[PDB]
């Protein structure tokens, strides 16, 4: 931790979702605070983190599948399908509480934000039938057909 | 579900009129109940209900619109009235709308003609001058045989000419 | 990133005050009117400020369309 | 508004929403005998919307009741053209007309003035402004008795 | 006179900041 | 027809017998469309009657009930000064 | 949280109490949509 | 004389003061004659500038006890409207309607409504992340829409990320809203401006028989069965609001009409008016403090 | 306001709680 | 010295200081126009939250009994336009500007005319399209106001039409910009000196506008006054159209 | 604030004697207090 | 000058705000820190018996670093170091 970066990491460390025991001069907190960042896409001002966290998310693809090896070869239920979604999360960039549509790079702004706080079971979704019903489902009949595919 | 909704406007109340009437109503029999006195409204030295005239709950209103302005003319104009502050009209000066254009005389558009001005034909080994000029090369050569200068312009040509790509760009139709 | 548009406009300062900005641009009146017909295309203004004076940016944060204009520009 | 009382009301069960509809059945006896036979015998049930003209109706529920033949002609001048919401009646084979927003007088003494929407669902209605269809139909209030289901 | 005090009056209330150092001193 | 001879197509006559300017008037047209009391007289007598006419319209179409219809014919006959403008034209009128 | 409402149900595994699914708040307040941004060519992984 | 007319909050019931926007009346003070009345020209006077006697007096006068003069009083069969206003006049009087046109000129009525939805769009366009707003569009208003008397209109269209779940209709300060029941995905705010008189209804009573007179109208044109009907009397600086609530409209809605009341520039342009046109000063400036 | 957090991190170690169990 | 030197809480206290000492202020001595002059300048951006309250006070005094409390309350607003203007308050200059409108119909000549000496320093700043009210409006308003016989008047009205007529000329027809003419000719028999200078100057800007010639017939036909001081300010102006 | 009313509810010590936790039950007498004074006002006079 | 008080540091910090918005954030690190070792040693060591014209000063430390700041920018650090209190 350098002395210039503690300005912009105390505030992430607040928009930080998952909780962290230490506190900002400890280095294991930096690199925690990092990647709950690139989950989330979140911008930053300064040149020594903006390549701090492309380092970090090369690294935690291996990372995370290396310990997902581990977890699964010992007989663990809880460690591994959090480990597997964490997989997940650093290739997609993004929670496991969000659209599954944000996986589909040609799927529009508005639609997404719109199933994310429909509080709508998303298997619901899944068993929509038509073109017709999915655009009343996302109260958009000009993206019907394209949801639907 | 199974009832019906129901026309009423031959004998449609107007709210307000009736809820004021029944609140006329009930000041009327406060006063006789014995043993009352308390006004927290602080608007019982006023009786501001009683000050107040209902009009009826079946009237229908009907508007009509007054148009005349009561301007002064003469002040509208030219700022001027002869009455002054006795003037039974409005000394407002409005209405001057910005239309008109400054001209100093004491001091999707194609500008391009489609044919030639020489071949008066479709540009075949064009041309663009030091102006914004198109001619064919057999153009600018017998134009510069007599003439000195641009055809439209009469400017200074110099006799030079850029070859006109950016024409048969244009005159397709795909731009580029 | 950054380094690379001060560097560009610490030059382009000091040029100007020095009285030798006609160096860095050919003076010409085609070649004048090449350059400002290709510095409206840019989409960044903080390149297009240096297009117009004969000083090119490129880095990875710019896009294809700028870096494919510098690069066809200073060739 | 000078209209009369309305007498017999069916709800329609859409995809897009329930319309709430009340008829004129004393003012207008035949229009209303083709209307409230055809949703008891489900030949109105899965039709599309049709045809939408712009500023002027939009059509659905096509097909016909009854030796494909017409229906004679009624009008009553306290029941005319002038909002929004309002069920006609096309000359043509048994084809329902449903006036948009524009609300023109040039449809008149050419179509059936026939019934209204209940103020509920006239914004279920202005929704289309993927065609709806027709599931369920309940004749909640019926002026005929004697006649339909006899 | 006037019928309110207020038409009279210039100042309504003004800080004397030198007696009120004096006391709180 | 009276008024439109005049020419005066700028003043609009509704059909309860109210008579209405639809637009701003020039100082000639203003002179020139005062109508007299003659005038005003006839169309506030044409509307105290078709007044009490719909009264019995609405009962003969079934809006209202015999009760009502007199007690409407009641209403109107005490309120032509709330109803029409009458006095306005002949003011001896208001000892009726 | 409907008190008089009903629910479906089914057998399965029950979550801790700060789970993420029982916060779906803090993940949907600052985080933002995914954009391509380039690299320099020094700061593309080997790997892959 | 002031005791026996009831006290001086009896007769300033009878007056524009609330109009104004003042506190309180015991520094009220009228401009006196000073003289720089005729102090514009020395000879170049004509025979009525010089021996004619003005009008501003009357029309002083006249404004101050204007909500008892043009009462609504007792129905004569019809009321005449005043062009580009809503003010009804409720007799033939000459002084009275000069200093009103003086006071709602260069469209001033219209200038005022426009100001007030443009200040609830943009309060409205801050709040769109905590009440789930799609989108707030202000719509195409027909010109003559803020002064029509009769039917309205909506002015500003809401649109839901998700969904809206709606209270039934209640007043902008009542407290106890369920919001169990109505689900919506749109809201509307219609804004009316009114004059009222000594005879008017309370604002609250008039924003509530509106609401419900024009949502079943068959002549008003809504997006929607929900909204929020916003009103504002412009004689007495009063203003109320009706409709449908969500979790979050109504403490927004209920600071953002207090601090447009106060800041609104149309407004106090209007203030400014017709303190004008009453002539009227206050005797201090230590109010504020 | 964020004082869940000191909880969240607080309910890690619940699992050490059953070491010692009293049925009365 | 500048203010650089001041901290936070001087600065606060100095400008609360200044504000009570104009507040207490009842004679018309300039040196706290010319103090409230002095510290805007020196701490430019620095003065934007001090705006709001200012601003608020300003428009407090201009509702007052005294006319010389309302004269300082616009005088104050005269020295702060550019103060307002580099802190990029235009919602709040727009707001200043309506409501010195609605006042130009003041009777006290001393107060009028630094009402109008305001009007003339906000709309020199602002973009003339997002004024409030807009010009076509102000300049008619302007228009009788010179025939006010105060010479405080008239020199503050004659600088804000000559503004007007160098910066937004079209948006007057011809026919009002000759009914300014007959005046300014009118406002040449004046005593001041600067009166008679500022007016010349301004049918310079009408002729640019409208053309010479309906300027050059009234000019000629004022030659032939008796009074010299009337022919020979006609005589400048003449040179000044041609 | 309007007229100047003051309605003093005096409370005897004699309600106090027989219970603990005297700092909230005070704030539940006050509100049966203040509720039996709307109600024994009539609807003209009650407060909104 | 070091971060040694629990006061001090929060005010140091922000003082690097200040050096990272004039030079730049991605100039080297020592570079950032031995540019604010210059500004406090400029301020701080003479304040005791400074005279009255701060734009003499202001030109002065600007000269003799060869570095130009704006007028504006300035005074904001200024205020800064007249913050500070263990020197
Ligand atoms: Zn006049
Ligand atoms: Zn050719
Ligand atoms: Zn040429």
């Amino acid at each position: 931790v350098r002395y210039e970066e503690k300005r912009e990491l105390k505030q992430l460390l607040e928009k930080a979702p998952i909780p962290i025991r230490e506190d900002i001069d400890d280095p294991l907190a930096k690199v925690n605070v990092l990647l709950q960042s690139y989950f989330s896409q979140l911008k930053f001002e300064g040149f020594a983190l903006n390549s701090d966290i492309v380092f970090i998310h090369q690294n935690a693809g291996r990372l995370l599948r290396a310990m997902f090896e581990i977890c699964l070869k010992r007989g663990w239920g809880h460690p591994t399908r959090m480990l597997l979604n964490l997989c997940k999360s650093a290739t997609t960039k993004m929670w496991p509480t969000n659209c599954p549509l944000r996986q589909f790079k040609t799927c529009p702004v508005e639609v997404i934000k719109r199933l994310e706080a429909s509080t709508v079971p998303w298997g619901d979704y899944l068993q929509l039938e038509t073109p017709a019903e999915v655009g009343r489902a996302i109260r958009s009949e000009k993206y019907g057909k394209q949801v639907y595919d | 579900k199974y009832t019906l909704t129901v026309n009423d406007d031959s004998t449609k109340e107007d709210l307000l009129n009736f809820e004021r009437k029944e609140l006329a109503e009930k000041a009327k029999k406060r006063r006789p109940s014995d043993d009352n006195e308390l006004v927290l409204n602080m608007s019982g030295k006023n009786k501001r209900l009683t000050k107040q005239i209902n009009q009826p709950t079946n009237i229908r209103t009907t508007v009509l619109m007054d148009f005349q302005p009561d301007v002064c003319k003469d002040y509208k104009q030219t700022g001027y009235c002869g009455y002054g502050d006795s003037c039974k009209f409005l000394h407002s000066r409005d209405d001057f709308k910005t239309g008109w254009k400054l001209n100093q005389e004491w001091n999707d558009l194609e500008k391009i003609p489609f044919k030639c001005t020489l071949c008066k034909e479709d540009y075949k080994s064009p041309v663009v001058t030091n102006c914004g000029h198109y001619f064919c090369g057999s153009c600018f050569a017998k134009d510069m045989k007599k003439g000195t200068k641009c055809f439209i312009c009469h400017k200074e040509t110099h006799g030079s000419a850029k070859v006109a790509s950016d024409l048969q760009k244009m005159l397709n139709k795909r731009k580029s | 990133r950054k380094e690379t548009s001060r560097t560009a406009t610490w030059l382009k300062n000091k040029f100007a005050e020095e009285n030798i900005t006609h160096k860095l641009t050919k003076n010409d009146a085609g070649s004048k009117q090449i350059l400002k017909t290709e510095a409206a295309n840019v989409l960044d203004p903080s390149l297009r400020k240096l297009i117009e004076s004969g000083i090119g940016t490129h880095h990875a944060g710019l896009t294809r369309s700028d870096r494919s204009l510098s690069e066809d520009l200073f060739a | 508004n000078i209209e009369p009382q309305t007498t017999a009301k069916c709800i329609l069960y859409t995809t897009k929403g329930n319309i709430a509809i009340e008829l004129w059945a004393k003012e207008c006896p035949e229009t209303c005998k083709r209307f409230l036979s055809m949703l008891s015998d489900g030949t109105f049930t899965n039709g599309e919307f049709k045809e939408l003209k712009p500023t002027q109706w939009l059509m659905f529920n096509a097909n016909s009741t009854g030796e494909y033949r017409t229906v004679a002609e009624e009008k009553n001048p306290r029941i005319r053209f002038n909002r929004d919401g309002l069920l006609g009646w096309d000359r043509r084979r048994n084809t329902w007309f449903i006036t948009v927003l524009a609300d023109s007088k040039h449809v008149l003494n050419d179509c059936n003035v026939f019934g209204k929407i209940v103020g509920k669902s006239i914004y279920i209605f202005r929704e289309i402004l993927y065609p709806a269809v027709l599931k369920d139909v309940e004749i909640t209030i019926p002026f005929f008795e004697d006649i339909f289901g006899s | 006179n006037p019928l309110f005090v207020q038409q009279d009056i210039e100042s309504i209330y003004k800080t004397n900041y030198e007696k009120l150092d004096e006391a709180v001193n | 027809l009276l008024i439109h001879r005049k020419g005066l197509t700028y003043l609009h006559l509704d059909y309860n017998f109210n008579l209405k300017p639809t637009k701003t008037l020039t100082t000639k047209e203003r002179k020139k469309s005062r109508l007299g009391n003659s005038f005003h007289l006839m169309r506030e007598l044409l509307k105290m009657m078709k007044l009490i006419v719909d009264t019995h319209v609405q009962f003969r179409l079934g809006n209202v009930d015999a009760f009502q219809l007199a007690d409407g014919i009641h209403y109107i006959l005490n309120h032509i000064g709330q109803l029409t403008g009458i006095y306005r034209y002949k003011y001896k009128v208001m000892h009726q | 949280f409907n008190q008089e409402g009903d629910y479906n149900f089914k057998y399965g595994i029950p979550l801790e109490f700060y789970n993420e699914m029982h916060r779906p708040v803090h993940f949907l307040q600052f985080s933002e949509l995914a954009g391509d941004e380039e690299l320099e060519a020094e700061q593309i992984d080997v790997f892959s | 004389v002031i005791q026996a007319l009831g006290g001086i909050e009896t007769i300033l019931e009878h007056t524009l003061f609330k109009g104004t926007g003042f506190n309180s009346w015991e520094g009220l003070f009228w401009e006196k004659a000073s003289g720089f009345e005729d102090s514009m020209q020395f000879k170049k006077l004509t025979h009525a500038q010089r021996t004619g006697l003005s009008q501003i007096p009357n029309r002083r006068f006249t404004l101050w006890w204007s909500p008892t003069i043009n009462r609504a009083n007792v129905y004569v069969g019809f009321l005449v409207q005043l062009d580009l206003t809503g003010i009804f006049l409720h007799g033939k009087i000459p002084t009275l309607k000069i200093s009103l046109i003086q006071i709602f000129r260069a469209h001033l009525w219209q200038k005022i409504h426009e100001s007030i939805v443009f200040d609830i769009c943009q309060i409205l366009d801050g709040e769109l992340d905590v009440l789930q707003i799609e989108s707030v569009t202000k719509e195409t208003v027909h010109p003559r829409k803020s002064y029509k008397m009769n039917s309205s209109a909506a002015d500003i269209t809401m649109e839901s990320v998700h969904e809206w779940e709606v209270s039934k209709p209640s007043l902008l300060h009542e407290t106890n809203d369920s919001f169990k029941g109505l689900i919506t995905n749109k809201m509307w705010f219609d804004v009316q401006l009114r004059y009222g008189d000594y005879d008017s209804h309370d604002i609250s009573r008039y924003v509530r028989a509106k609401f419900l007179d024009y949502t079943t109208d068959n002549v008003s044109m809504y997006p929607s069965p929900t909204g929020v009907m916003i009103g504002i009397d412009l004689a007495y600086n009063m203003y109320d609001a009706y409709g449908n609530w969500f979790n979050g409209l109504k403490p927004l809605i209920q600071n953002s009409m207090r601090t447009i009341m106060k800041a609104n520039p149309a407004l106090y342009v209007l203030r400014e008016r017709i303190r004008k046109g009453l002539q009227i000063y206050q005797s201090s400036v230590q109010e504020p403090f | 306001k964020n004082e869940w957090r000191k909880s969240a991190i607080a309910n890690t170690l619940l699992y050490l709680r059953l070491k010692n169990i009293y049925v009365s | 010295l500048g203010t650089a030197d001041l901290d936070e809480r001087l600065e606060t206290r100095l400008i609360d200081a200044l504000l009570i000492a104009f507040q207490e202020q009842t004679n018309s001595d300039s040196i706290i126009f010319k103090g409230f002059g002095a510290v805007t300048v020196s701490l430019d951006i620095r003065m934007k939250p001090f705006l709001a309250p200012i601003v608020s006070t300003i428009l407090n005094h201009l509702k007052h009994k005294t006319p010389l409390v309302r004269q300082h309350a616009a005088d104050l607003c005269a020295i702060l336009i550019p103060v307002i203007k580099n802190c990029h308050e235009f919602e709040m200059l727009n707001k200043l500007n309506i409501i010195l409108y609605e006042s130009l119909g003041e009777v006290y000549p001393e107060v009028l005319g630094s009402i109008i000496n305001a009007m003339y320093c906000i709309t020199s700043v602002m973009d003339l399209d997002k004024l409030q009210p807009p010009i076509n409006q102000i300049l008619p308003t302007l228009t009788p106001i010179l025939r006010n016989k105060h010479r405080k008047v008239e020199v503050n009205t004659i600088k804000f039409v000559g503004l007007i007529g160098k910066l937004a000329p079209t948006y007057a027809p011809p026919k009002e910009w000759m009914r300014i003419c007959f005046e300014l000719l009118e406002l040449l028999k004046s005593t001041n000196k600067e009166i008679r200078r500022s007016a010349n100057a301004t049918f310079g800007f009408i002729a640019e506008a409208i053309g010479p010639h309906d300027v050059l017939v009234a000019l000629l036909n004022n030659l032939k006054v008796q009074e010299r001081q009337l022919r020979v300010c006609t005589a400048v102006a003449i040179g000044i159209v041609a | 604030p309007k007229t100047g009313h003051l309605f003093l509810k005096i409370i005897h010590t004699s309600v106090w004697a027989g219970q603990k936790r005297l700092s909230q039950l005070a704030k539940w007498k006050t509100a049966e207090e203040v509720s039996a004074l709307v109600r024994s006002l009539p609807k003209e006079e009650q407060p909104k | 000058y070091y971060p040694k008080d629990p006061s001090n540091v929060e005010t140091y910090e922000q003082i690097l705000q200040w050096v990272t918005e004039v030079l730049g954030n991605d100039i080297p690190h020592d570079l950032i820190i031995g540019t604010a070792d210059i500004f406090i040693r400029q301020l701080k060591e003479n304040e005791e018996n400074e005279d009255g014209n701060i734009e003499e000063r202001k030109e002065k430390i600007q000269h003799e670093l060869g570095i130009n700041i704006d007028s504006l920018k300035f005074n904001e650090l200024v205020k800064l170091m007249k913050n500070i209190t263990d020197y």
